């Protein structure tokens, strides 16, 4: 995964230039449409976005320096170099729906401002991302 | 010597790990049935004793 | 004093009131009612408990955070009670503004048990009908409600008995005396600050809480149990 | 003016609905893996409908 | 590039069937626990087609109300609830979704997986959008009705002090909902 | 004949979601850096930071990055196979953490008995929401070591279980930078 | 031990070795719902011990008295004995209030777990032959429950329990042509009645617990008889009981179950207030509150009367109340539930004896009458707290009646609708599994391209792989291979350090060992049902 890597550095060095260039600007420029001094949204904001972009291509770099020559990363690749086990998916689950129910819940609590249904609704939302987290693993009955 | 658990995949062990934190040997992900496992089996072998049952009509 | 308190209470008015009550308060036909004879009752209840301004017509405005200080309150009040006068605000023998003296007629330091005894039949028989036995509140017809009796300080219960807010009938000094007023006071300040001896409240609400509690989750909690103890085959 | 085209774009989906429902039940069968002919990208190299898991060989 | 051997007792593989000839039974249980990618970008399509002719209905209702000088039929609270929703319900619960639909759907037939990576993932995502879509809506059925700042909920307008409704807190958790 | 290595792929999604919770962190900073500007033009901030307690705020914050260091114990427990190690350092871990949230709470306590709440000013405002979300933060995290020792209790300890303490861990460090940063601006630099 | 001289001093004398030895054995089937029941039971035990104890301190009188006691904010206030001896209860007795709390728990947990016992009953089919006598009684003891809690409720003569009295009253004063008489009957006269509470106390404390001892005597008898029935599953056949005997197993469990409810009681008791009769005054003829709903059991009926419309009949000199139509809509959905069993015995064309269970996906028709009925049920129980929705959530309370009334009709048709196919779907979905086995959710990938699912086939297998599908038999078929045992944990020993390995490895012998021993026992008893068949 060399190029998806890769090419989270446009958007880092660039992300980190307009913060740069925006918080010197608006703490330095005058103009007769804005009052002069930092501002602190935009400052924040970009930077902790090229936070995120060099985050992202940080991790995924460290990770390409040690995965082998893939066959979807190849240009020559047969349709056969992938053959065996591909890896398990989940074929179904009652859970995500159980878990939009429970933060449903949640969040009319809040809106009502009813403890009890925060409470239920965080009891709930625990619950099912156990039983979702729980659900290829569950013993069999010893019965 | 240190613990391994019954259920953990033999390996070379110039080759590292079964798997960590940046890389594993397979694309998604890994089975709870654990992958040294070749499904499918015989009926016989997973103990399901399909039931025989007659309702009254 | 007086004529500063009303030189900031309409400049206050000028920029926050005058939309809907009119520059003379005379009332804007579909906005708002004429404030000609309210008292500084009235604007004290409003403002100070949040009511006002208004800001999108309904079925029923709602107690929100407040807009205008006390002070600014007050100022607002004597403004509009140079308009024609009303029903004013209760203070206590020093001058200051009543509050916890109002808590039963025989107030001195603690609330006294009969002026409970007495408050509550003159709550149950003249507000309880709305804002249910102790005061956890009650719907009325299209939308309207009677809010429920905690947010509401002392003086507030008062003006609000005196004035009539919204679909609140009024309670004029002649109808309900002062000491069965603050008898009124006593039982909805007991009663909301006194811990329930059988554990959680529930709310207060009555039957509708203990049976959803109930019949939701104990039963749920008496299945989760059956479950432990037998089997899903 | 504007409120006049404004029901007429509301109408304009009313033979929207029509044609899909009427089509999902009804519509004429695809025979080919690509029924417009010059599909570019991988998607038509497989079945209308796909099976389940996609791909029943790929080129 | 290797040739394979032209393999005896070929034959191609079967197609699987068109809609419109589903037994009863057959989706609903299926629709409330699947996984597959391509039923939940189906699902994700229907649900969004379906809030854009909400969110259009309101818009008309708009129209209609700006055909003529006064206030025909809408007050003006009534119409400041419109606008909000209509904007909010056309960019958030028609827009993003659809776009995620379409996504889920086509993108493992483009890029050639069986799967996308994280199925019940992506169940969850589709369930917790159809929440927030009822959460937003459920303002209207209030008496005061719903929030009326406008889609982009300006501030101090949108502070408690002016704007103390419950739809107002009702629109905040379906955006974040969505 | 063998197998090539691949990404983790349940990693990389975690560190993906891992992504987006920092940029969740980011708006909240910034609400308490435009408060901090306009409280420092009439200096009312420095009034306020008068009532914070800089030396349990590094204790706590030592029992955070010792319970990180735990449970990156863990992690290298889980990926030679050990159960029992993994099962060890994890409890430790979670002990660590409800440590922490006691200790948080316990300032929140003492914060509020002499002054500081969400209303009484605009930096016990700031204050809490950053504190306070970050500690539900630290709740759901405990909350997931706690489900991976559930997990692998009950179901057989496969690499599958092990990519699954190992992306937990992911989740504890993050909210250990998070820590980290808070504590430097609103404790350091106030 | 002496027990040689006892056992013979008792056989001796009663010949009893036989008799309880044929109890002893008697089998019990022990799927997870079949407990259901016993919570009713035990919530019944509870409430005829609190019971009594209330019954030592209470003084059912009307007569009019200056209250002094513990309560000081009602301390020169004018009361009934009834409401004075409550109060004196809650507040001079020592553990008073705990008892009377956990009295009124006792009384709501033993409605609704009636009720979700009938449930069960209903949505499994147990009241088919030989069975319908028990849903008889089933149906009689839980109105008799409705009405003991509501006769229970009305006694401490509070202000919320008296304006239940007076509504009961009017609806009785109402009914052609007898209300009036009726009335006269029940009250001994005008309402309120110097009689009202004395009757009112000797059934609740009597007459109505006599009735329903008596009627849960016969249910349990007439259990223990016709032995219990099971679901299908492996070497279960009508002809028998498959489970586990009384004497340890089904006994022990039974006591633990009561302990555990019993504490559950107990702790509700502690940490939830349940009827605050002191906030509430002595009961007024003028005074009323804004949400002064009855108990849960009961506001199924308080929505109807707030559903009904005003449809009112003036003949001449007379007039039929519109509160005359809740009556008899009530009395309508009571009957018919009391004559299920014998409808479905019309509509289904069959009358034949089963022992063996429906699992509810596999019978729609009931399933989603069941749901749309519960769903009847629950809209008019939300609409007889409707009020209290509406202060709490905010609508309106005239849309709030108006959901009432127009969900009454199109809510049941919803949930029949969407509940029918649900049911279809879930059956399916056991077919799909029975067909081609289980979905492991590895996905391989072939040398051609193809991604395919692997399957494991639950029996047998065509020579081209696919499975030779299994018959439809009644029972639970396994979706996930941790079903199988798949996932089952390989290592043994504590928390913090495994078990020595002669002990693991011996260990896991032996439960391999019994695995395969259990599997042949039903495999051989399953073939032994086929052959009885021929
Ligand atoms: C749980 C409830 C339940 O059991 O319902 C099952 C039952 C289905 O019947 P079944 O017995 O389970 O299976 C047999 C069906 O015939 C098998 O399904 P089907 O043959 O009906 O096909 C699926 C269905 C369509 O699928 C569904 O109805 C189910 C999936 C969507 C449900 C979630 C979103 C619903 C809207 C929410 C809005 C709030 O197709 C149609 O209805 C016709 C095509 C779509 C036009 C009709 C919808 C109009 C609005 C959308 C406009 C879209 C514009 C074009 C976009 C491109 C489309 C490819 O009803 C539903 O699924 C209703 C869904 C909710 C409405
Ligand atoms: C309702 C009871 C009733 O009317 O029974 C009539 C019934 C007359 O039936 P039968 O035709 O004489 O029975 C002759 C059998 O061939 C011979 O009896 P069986 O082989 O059918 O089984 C008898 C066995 C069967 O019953 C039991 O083992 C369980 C106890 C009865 C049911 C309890 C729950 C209902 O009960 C006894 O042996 C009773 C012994 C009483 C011991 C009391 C010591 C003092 O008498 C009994 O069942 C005897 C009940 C004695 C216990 C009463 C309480 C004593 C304290
Ligand atoms: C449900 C319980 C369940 O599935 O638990 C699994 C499991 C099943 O037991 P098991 O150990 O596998 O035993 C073998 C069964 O016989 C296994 O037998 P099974 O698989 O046949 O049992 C499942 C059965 C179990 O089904 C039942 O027993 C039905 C009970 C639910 C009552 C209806 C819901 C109430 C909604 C009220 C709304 C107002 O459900 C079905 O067969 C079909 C679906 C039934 C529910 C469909 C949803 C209702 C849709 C209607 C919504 C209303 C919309 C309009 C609203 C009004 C508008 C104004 O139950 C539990 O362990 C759960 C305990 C409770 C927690
Ligand atoms: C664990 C404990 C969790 C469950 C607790 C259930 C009791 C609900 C409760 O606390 O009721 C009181 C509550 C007052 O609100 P509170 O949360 O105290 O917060 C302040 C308000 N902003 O009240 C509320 O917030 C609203 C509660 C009203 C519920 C609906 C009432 C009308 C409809 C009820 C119909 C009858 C019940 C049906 C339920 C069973 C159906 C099978
Ligand atoms: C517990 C589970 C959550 C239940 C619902 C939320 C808790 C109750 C709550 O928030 O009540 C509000 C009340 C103070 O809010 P109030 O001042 O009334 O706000 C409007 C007027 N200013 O709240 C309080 O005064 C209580 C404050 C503590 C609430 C517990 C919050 C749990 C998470 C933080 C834990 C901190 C460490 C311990
Ligand atoms: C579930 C989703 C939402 C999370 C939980 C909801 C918020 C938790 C409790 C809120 C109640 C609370 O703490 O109120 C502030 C409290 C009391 O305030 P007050 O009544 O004014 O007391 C003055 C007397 N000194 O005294 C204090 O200020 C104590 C410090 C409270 C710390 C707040 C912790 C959580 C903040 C972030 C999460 C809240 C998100 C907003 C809700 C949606
Ligand atoms: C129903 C007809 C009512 C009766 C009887 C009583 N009140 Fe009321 N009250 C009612 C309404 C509809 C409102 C809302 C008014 C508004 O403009 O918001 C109120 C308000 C109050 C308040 C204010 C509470 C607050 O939020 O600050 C109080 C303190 C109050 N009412 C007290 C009260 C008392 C003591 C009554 C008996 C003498 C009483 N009210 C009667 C509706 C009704
Ligand atoms: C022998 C059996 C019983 C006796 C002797 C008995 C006795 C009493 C007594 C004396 C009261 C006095 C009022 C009070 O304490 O406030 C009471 C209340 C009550 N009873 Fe019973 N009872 C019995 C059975 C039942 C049953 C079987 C039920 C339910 C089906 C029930 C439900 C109630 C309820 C709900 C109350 C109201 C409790 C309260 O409001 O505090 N009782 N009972
Ligand atoms: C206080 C009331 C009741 C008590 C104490 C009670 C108790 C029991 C018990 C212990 C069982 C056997 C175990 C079990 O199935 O849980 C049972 C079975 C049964 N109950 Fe009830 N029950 C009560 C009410 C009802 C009601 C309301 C109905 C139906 C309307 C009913 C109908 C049945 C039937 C038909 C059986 C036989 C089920 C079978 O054999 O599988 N009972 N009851
Ligand atoms: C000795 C007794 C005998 C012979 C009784 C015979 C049966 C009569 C009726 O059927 C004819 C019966 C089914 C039922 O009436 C629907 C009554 C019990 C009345 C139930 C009842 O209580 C309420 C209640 O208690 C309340 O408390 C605060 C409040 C209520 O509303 C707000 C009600 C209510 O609205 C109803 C209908
Ligand atoms: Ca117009």
């Amino acid at each position: 995964m060399k190029s998806s890597a890769k090419l989270m550095y446009g958007p880092t060095v660039f992300m980190a230039a307009m913060a740069v260039i925006y918080i010197f600007a608006t703490m330095h420029v005058s103009d007769g449409g804005s009052v002069k001094g930092v501002e602190w949204v935009g400052s924040v904001a970009l930077v902790l976005s090229a936070g995120l972009t060099l985050m992202l291509g940080v991790y995924l770099h460290f990770t390409e320096v040690r995965v082998d020559v893939l066959p979807e990363d190849w240009e020559e690749a047969e349709v056969a170099d992938k053959a065996g086990t591909l890896g398990f998916f989940s074929p179904s689950s009652i859970w995500p729906a159980a878990m939009s129910g429970a933060v449903g819940f949640l969040a009319f609590g809040v809106v009502y401002f009813h403890y009890w249904m925060i409470a239920v609704g965080l009891m709930l939302l625990i619950f099912t991302i156990t039983k979702l987290n729980l659900q290829y693993g569950v013993p069999k009955e010893k019965h | 010597k240190h613990f391994v658990d019954p259920a953990w995949p033999e390996h070379n062990p110039a080759d590292g790990h079964v798997v960590t934190e940046l890389i594993s040997k397979v694309a998604g992900a890994s089975s709870p049935w654990g992958d040294d496992k070749e499904f499918p089996v015989s009926a016989e072998e997973t103990g399901y004793v399909h039931p025989y049952t007659r309702i009254n009509r | 004093d007086d004529q500063a308190l009303i030189s900031e209470g309409k400049d206050l008015y000028d920029v926050a009131c005058i939309t809907c009550h009119g520059v003379n308060l005379q009332g804007v036909e579909d906005r708002g009612p004429s404030l000609v004879g309210v008292g500084e009752g009235a604007v004290y209840f409003q403002v100070h408990s949040g009511r006002m301004p208004i800001l999108r017509n309904e079925a029923q405005a709602e107690r929100k955070a407040p807009r205008y200080t006390e002070a600014q309150t007050l100022a607002i009040a004597a403004y509009v009670a140079a308009n024609g006068g009303g029903p004013g605000l209760v203070y206590n023998e020093d001058g200051t503004l009543a509050m916890e003296e109002l808590r039963g007629e025989n107030y001195d330091g603690q609330i006294t048990s009969a002026d409970v005894a007495r408050g509550g039949d003159l709550f149950r028989l003249n507000c309880a009908s709305c804002h249910n036995f102790t005061g956890r509140g009650g719907a009325l017809s299209s939308g309207k409600y009677a809010p429920n009796l905690d947010a509401a300080n002392e003086q507030e219960i008062y003006q609000a008995m005196l004035t009539g807010p919204q679909n609140m009938p009024k309670f004029s000094d002649r109808q309900l005396s002062a000491d069965e007023k603050k008898d009124i006071i006593a039982f909805i300040k007991s009663t909301k600050e006194t811990p329930s001896p059988g554990g959680y409240s529930l709310g207060s609400l009555g039957p509708v809480a203990e049976g959803l509690f109930m019949w939701v989750f104990g039963i749920l909690v008496l299945v989760a149990a059956a479950m432990w103890i037998g089997s899903r085959s | 003016i504007s409120t006049v085209f404004s029901f007429l774009l509301g109408l304009s989906v009313i033979p929207f609905i029509w044609n899909v429902f009427k089509s999902w039940r009804y519509g004429e069968l695809v025979t080919v893996d690509d029924p417009w002919g010059y599909g570019n990208s991988l998607e038509w190299a497989t079945s209308c409908p796909p099976p389940r898991h996609n791909f029943a060989s790929l080129p | 590039t290797a040739v394979a051997p032209r393999v005896d007792g070929h034959v191609a593989p079967q197609r699987p069937e068109p809609t419109g000839h589903a037994r009863k039974g057959s989706k609903a249980w299926l629709m409330m626990t699947t996984t597959d990618h391509k039923q939940l970008g189906i699902m994700y399509i229907i649900m969004s087609f379906s809030f854009f002719f909400l969110g259009g209905l309101m818009a008309l209702l708009i129209r209609a109300e700006l055909f003529t000088p006064g206030l025909q039929f809408l007050s003006n609270e009534q119409f400041n609830q419109l606008f909000t929703m209509h904007g909010t319900v056309m960019l958030l619960l028609y827009g993003t979704p659809i776009v995620w639909g379409f996504a889920n759907y086509v993108l493992p037939l483009q890029i050639g997986a069986p799967d996308v990576a994280f199925p019940r993932l992506n169940a969850f995502g589709f369930w917790i959008t159809t929440v927030g879509g009822v959460a937003m809506l459920t303002g209207f059925l209030t008496p005061g009705g719903a929030a009326d700042f406008g889609w982009t909920m300006y501030s101090p307008l949108s502070d408690a002090i002016h704007s103390p409704g419950l739809g107002s807190d009702m629109w905040i958790v379906g955006v974040g909902a969505t | 004949v063998a197998a090539l290595n691949r990404p983790n792929m349940v990693s990389v999604g975690t560190i993906v979601f891992l992504s987006q919770e920092l940029m969740f962190f980011a708006g909240l900073f910034a609400m308490y850096f435009v408060s901090r500007a306009n409280g420092l033009a009439n200096g009312s901030w420095g009034e306020q930071t008068d009532h914070l307690n800089v030396p349990y705020a590094l204790l706590i914050t030592v029992i955070l990055v010792s319970s990180s260091v735990t449970c990156q114990f863990g992690v290298f427990a889980a990926e030679r196979g050990d159960v029992y190690g993994l099962r060890k350092w994890f409890l430790v871990t979670i002990i660590l953490g409800s440590i922490f949230v006691i200790g948080q709470g316990y300032e929140y306590i003492t914060l509020v008995g002499h002054g500081l709440t969400i209303q009484s000013s605009v930096y016990g405002s700031a204050f809490f929401i950053t504190t306070g979300f970050h500690a539900l933060h630290v709740i759901a995290g405990v909350m997931a070591f706690v489900v991976v020792l559930m997990r692998i209790h009950k179901s057989k300890f496969t690499p599958a279980q092990a990519t699954a303490a190992m992306v937990v861990s992911y989740y504890w460090h993050f909210v250990d930078v998070v820590w980290i940063g808070l504590f430097i601006t609103i404790y350091f630099i106030q | 031990m002496s027990l040689a001289t006892v056992g013979n001093n008792l056989d001796s004398r009663y010949t009893m070795a036989s008799g309880i030895r044929r109890q002893i054995n008697k089998v019990f089937p022990t799927h997870w719902s079949f407990m259901l029941g016993e919570i009713a039971l035990y919530s019944f035990i509870v409430l005829l011990l609190t019971g009594v104890y209330l019954t030592l301190f209470f003084d059912p009188s009307i007569t009019k008295v200056i209250y002094d006691g513990g309560y000081l904010p009602l301390n020169g206030v004018e009361m009934s004995r009834a409401y004075a001896t409550a109060l004196d209860i809650s507040f001079e007795v020592r553990g008073g209030l705990f008892i009377r709390q956990m009295h009124h728990w006792a009384a709501l947990l033993f409605v609704v777990s009636m009720l979700v016992h009938m449930l069960r009953i209903f949505f499994t089919g147990a009241f088919r032959r030989p069975r319908e006598a028990n849903w008889i009684i089933g149906v009689v003891l839980i109105i008799l429950g409705m009405a003991e809690g509501f006769m229970g409720y009305s006694l401490p003569d509070d202000l919320l329990s008296g304006v239940g009295l007076r509504i009961m009253s009017a609806i009785i004063v109402g009914l052609p042509i007898i209300g009036t008489w009726m009335h006269w009957l029940i009250f001994g006269g005008d309402f309120p009645s110097d009689l009202m509470l004395d009757r009112f106390y000797i059934a609740h404390v009597l007459i109505i617990p006599a009735i329903l001892l008596g009627l849960i005597a016969a249910h349990l008898a007439l259990v223990w008889y016709q032995k219990h029935t099971q679901f299908p599953g492996a070497g279960r056949t009508e002809n028998n009981v498959i489970g586990i005997r009384i004497m340890p197993l089904f006994a022990v469990k039974a006591v633990a179950f009561g302990l555990i409810v019993f504490g559950f009681l107990a702790l509700l008791a502690g940490v939830t207030t349940i009827n605050a009769i002191w906030n509430l005054g002595p009961y007024n003829p003028s005074q009323v509150s804004a949400g002064s709903q009855p108990d849960v059991y009961m506001l199924w009926t308080d929505g109807a009367a707030r559903v009904m419309p005003a449809w009112e009949l003036y003949l001449g000199n007379y007039t039929i109340p519109a509160v005359f139509w809740v009556a008899v809509m009530l009395g309508i959905l009571v009957v018919l539930l009391v004559t299920y069993p014998f409808i479905e015995r019309k509509f289904t064309g069959d009358d034949a004896h089963h022992n063996l269970l429906q699992r509810p996906r596999d019978v729609p028709v009931r399933t989603s009458l069941g749901v749309m009925a519960l769903v009847f049920y629950i809209l008019l129980t939300v609409s007889g707290g409707n009020d209290v929705y509406a202060m709490q959530f905010h609508v309106s309370l005239n849309a709030m009646t108006w959901i009432g009334r127009i969900g009454l009709i199109v809510g049941p048709a919803i949930a029949y609708f969407i509940t029918y196919r649900l049911c279809i779907g879930l059956q399916r979905s056991d077919r799909e599994v029975l067909e081609h086995g289980i979905e492991t959710g590895i996905i391989k990938q072939m040398p051609n391209g193809a991604f395919i699912e692997v399957h494991q086939p639950l029996g047998p297998v065509d020579d081209h792989g696919h499975p030779i599908p299994l018959p439809y038999a009644g029972a639970a078929v396994p979706k996930q291979m941790n079903q199988l045992g798949y996932a089952e944990v390989e290592t043994r020993g504590g928390f913090f350090g495994p078990d020595p390995e002669d002990i693991r490895a011996k260990a896991k012998e032996i439960e391999h060992a019994n695995h395969i021993e259990e599997a042949n026992t039903l495999r051989a008893l399953n073939e032994a049902n086929i052959e009885r068949d021929k």
